[PDB]
Parts: C-alpha cells; sequence; structure tokens
C-alpha cells in the first residue's frame, strides 16, 4: 500500500539551509528510482532532480545544481534533499515522487511539505469563533464561520469537531498582508443540528506550535 | 534543456464534451511523454505515460497520442469530477522537464450565491481590531461582484477576498469578503452592508446588520 511522507518544511532565512526528508513505505524502496519536484505559489511544477537505486546516478536541472543534493538511505527507507544558498525564488511545496517501473515518470507522489524562505519572522494565529447575527430568523439551514488571523508561515490547518464534520464546509485560500496570512472558513448545517448540537473549529500551525480549538455559540449574554 | 509548451491555459467546457490539450516540445523527444491530473487540494496522479499508454487504474475516458515534437490529450468524455489542472512532461532526457498546465472547469445551470455576514466575533474587539466577514457560498458562473456599504456611503479600503476552486461536488464557486477596520473605526457607525451582484438577479442580493441589536 504504497505512500509518501514529506518532512522537514518550514521556514528559512535566505542564504541559509535546510534538509527536507521523505519517508516512504509499501514497497522495495531500494528498488525503484526517487526524485524531487516543487510547485511554487500560483505557478507551474518543476523537475528539481532524480536518484537511482544504488545512488550511483544523480542529476539535477541546471539552476539547483550547485545549490541543492540529493541523497538516499535504503535502509531507512528515506530520500533526502539538501537546500542550500537559499532565495526567494525556492519558496514553493516540494514534492517526492516515485519512479515508476521502467519509466521516468512520476508514478506516486506525496503530499508535499511546505518551504518559505524569509526573513520575518514566526507569528502565531489569532483563532475567532463567527456566529450569525444577533437577531436570529429561522431558515432552513444556519452558516457558521471560523477566522484564523496574522499568522507567518504558511500553512494552517482547519477541520470541524476534528474533522468529522466535513460536508458544507468552504475553507478559502490564505491571502498575505505585510508578511501576516489571513484564512477563514465556513460551515452550514441544517438548523436542527446547531446550536442544539456544539460546533468547534480546529486549527493548527506547525511553525509555532499552536493547537487551537473555539466553540462557536450564538451571540448574547451569559 | 527542453521546453514543454501547453496549450491551451485554460477550458471551460460542458459535461459530456470531448477536449484536447496540445503539448510542443522544443526538441525531438521521441515517445517519452507523460501526462499527469493534479486535482484541487490534491498531489498529481499519473494517467498518461510514453505518449499512449493509460497507467494501471485509469478510466477509458483518457488517451493520449504524439510522437517527435506533437503531443495530445484527451479526456472523450468530460465528467465533473475530471476537473483538475493537467500537465505534460518529456522524460526522454534530463532536466525532465514540466508544461506549464492546462486548467479545467465545468459548465452548470446558473445558481445564485447563498449569502450570509458576521459581525465581528465577540472574541476579536479587546484586540482592537474589527473583522466584518461575508460568506458568498455555491453559486455559478464564477464571476461575482461585492460591494461594502458602511451606513450607505460603499467601503473599498480594507477589503481582502479570497476564492475557493470550483467544487467537484456540485460544479459551484465560493467566495470570502473580509473587512478590517480599527475597533474605533467600527464603533463610530452602526450599519453593515455586504452586497452580492451576480447575473442570477437583476438587483443585487443584500444581506446587512446592526451594531446593536
Ligand atoms: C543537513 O544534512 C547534512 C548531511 O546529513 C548535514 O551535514 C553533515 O553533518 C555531519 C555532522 O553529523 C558532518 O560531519 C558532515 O560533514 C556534513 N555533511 C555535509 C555534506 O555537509 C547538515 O548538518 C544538515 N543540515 C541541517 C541544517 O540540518
Amino acid at each position: 500500500n504504497v505512500n509518501l511522507l514529506e518532512s522537514g518544511g518550514g521556514l528559512v532565512q535566505p542564504g541559509g539551509s535546510l534538509n527536507l526528508s521523505c519517508a516512504a513505505s509499501g514497497f522495495d524502496f531500494s528498488r525503484y528510482w526517487m526524485s524531487w519536484a516543487r510547485q511554487a505559489p500560483g505557478k507551474g511544477q518543476e523537475w528539481i532532480g532524480e536518484i537511482n537505486p544504488g545512488s550511483s546516478t544523480i542529476k539535477y536541472t541546471p539552476s539547483l545544481k550547485d545549490k541543492f543534493i540529493i541523497s538516499r538511505d535504503n535502509a531507512k527507507n528515506t530520500l533526502y534533499l539538501q537546500m542550500s544558498k537559499v532565495s526567494s525564488e525556492d519558496t514553493a511545496l516540494y514534492y517526492c515522487a516515485r519512479y515508476g517501473s521502467y519509466v521516468y515518470a512520476m508514478d506516486y507522489w506525496g503530499p508535499g511539505t511546505s518551504v518559505t524562505v524569509s526573513s520575518a519572522k514566526t507569528t502565531a494565529p489569532s483563532v475567532y469563533p463567527l456566529a450569525p447575527v444577533c437577531g436570529d430568523t429561522t431558515g432552513s439551514s444556519v452558516t457558521l464561520g471560523c477566522l484564523v488571523k496574522g499568522y507567518f508561515p504558511e500553512p494552517v490547518t482547519l477541520t470541524w469537531n476534528s474533522g468529522s464534520l466535513s460536508s458544507g464546509v468552504h475553507t478559502f485560500p490564505a491571502v498575505l498582508q505585510s508578511d501576516l496570512y489571513t484564512l477563514s472558513s465556513s460551515v452550514t448545517v441544517t438548523s436542527s443540528t446547531w446550536p442544539s448540537q456544539s460546533i468547534t473549529c480546529n486549527v493548527a500551525h506547525p511553525a509555532s506550535s499552536t493547537k487551537v480549538d473555539k466553540k462557536i455559540e450564538p451571540r448574547g449574554p451569559t | 534543456s527542453i521546453v514543454m509548451t501547453q496549450t491551451p491555459k485554460f477550458l471551460l467546457v460542458s459535461a459530456g464534451d470531448r477536449i484536447t490539450i496540445t503539448c510542443k516540445a522544443s526538441q525531438s523527444v521521441r515517445n517519452d511523454v507523460a501526462w499527469y491530473q493534479q486535482k484541487p487540494g490534491q498531489s498529481p496522479k499519473l494517467l498518461i505515460y510514453f505518449a499512449s499508454n493509460r497507467y494501471t487504474g485509469v478510466p477509458d475516458r483518457f488517451t493520449g497520442s504524439g510522437s517527435g515534437t506533437d503531443f495530445t490529450f484527451t479526456i472523450s468524455t468530460v465528467q465533473a469530477e475530471d476537473l483538475a489542472v493537467y500537465f505534460c512532461q518529456q522524460g526522454y532526457t534530463s532536466p525532465r522537464t514540466f508544461g506549464g498546465g492546462t486548467k479545467l472547469e465545468i459548465k452548470r445551470a446558473d445558481a445564485a450565491p447563498t449569502v450570509s455576514i458576521f459581525p465581528p466575533s465577540s472574541e476579536q474587539l479587546t484586540s482592537g481590531g474589527a473583522s466584518v466577514v461575508c460568506f458568498l457560498n455555491n453559486f455559478y458562473p464564477k464571476d461575482i461582484n461585492v460591494k461594502w456599504k458602511i451606513d450607505g456611503s460603499e467601503r473599498q479600503n480594507g477589503v481582502l477576498n479570497s476564492w475557493t476552486d470550483q467544487d467537484s461536488k456540485d460544479s459551484t464557486y465560493s467566495m470570502s469578503s473580509t473587512l478590517t477596520l480599527t475597533k474605533d473605526e467600527y464603533e463610530r457607525h452602526n450599519s453593515y452592508t455586504c452586497e452580492a451582484t451576480h447575473k442570477t438577479s437583476t438587483s443585487p442580493i443584500v444581506k446587512s446588520f446592526n451594531r446593536n441589536e
């Protein structure tokens, strides 16, 4: 049951260094070629490089051959990427991928690990529950919000009720404002569900070790 | 270093239609072309390899063809779930480079936005900032315009909008708008309006509230 998980992403200063890793399972890692690619905000995919099972062949896209180093340890089922002398051109989502047998084509892709190259500082999000307008009127459904404001860098993760509320959810792309990201999410449930049952949004910001929950309840006195 | 030129960049098409995407390589690359789909939120999955072969599990609707410098990718009968970005790759030689991609979106019946407005959270005003949030969910087509009105006057500073990609569940779009004021700006006025204009209606959709109620 093939799987890949990329790690090591995060914020790094311009000029600096950072080591990504990728943990593979579900296949004989020592039998397959492996590679890396990346995707910058708003742009196409880009091939970074490849490595054969024996590490005897390693190739790079020309612009990266002297910054980036690719390596692997078959004993640990792990692929590595050493990034050095980074600039903002390197801010992107980083994917590791397996090459299919007998093809130079990427068979399976990991979820990716986000890398940000920046002089700006890590900042934890503020998280705000949004309840409907005070004068509650009966409609068939009701819509709630969760606002995640002023964090850096990407990513933040947001769920409702620890993921067991998945339908009727809309989580919007974050937007940047003077070195700080803001994000929001809406969930729509039928009115016999809320407020009779509770609805909580759960936010994680790994870069700042933030794990914060907000329970959503009608506006008014307590 | 070989360039892969992919056209068109964008495709809007109806369910059932056939579409064809074209990739042109700056030099001969034999038969060594692969095609990928990248659904929203998800990592690429491989569809076609060596120009014309379907990877394991890939449905019949998907086909490819081409040799030398001209390559095509075809979906015979487009389905909503096929909403994704599609891109090519040559793997003839290193660097094994990608085409720019084609975005695929699907037609459906026109749908009016469901609109909801939100006064600043109780938990926020203490920090000295105030955010009024408006959700515009599940509409089609994708072009929509939002005006913020404060006590009758349109307000344009401090507005941030964000858009979801099209949803493959119902082929719709959603949008979020946020007005950012200092707490002081917010406390000086009483009524806040969120105003949606969309071709599905001749009058804007207005959701509104009063600061004390
Ligand atoms: C990234 O990984 C590299 C390679 O594993 C690290 O550099 C090695 O560090 C050892 C110390 O255990 C040295 O003896 C080697 O000479 C280093 N090798 C190379 C090629 O430089 C490096 O420390 C890691 N960097 C970060 C930021 O974690």
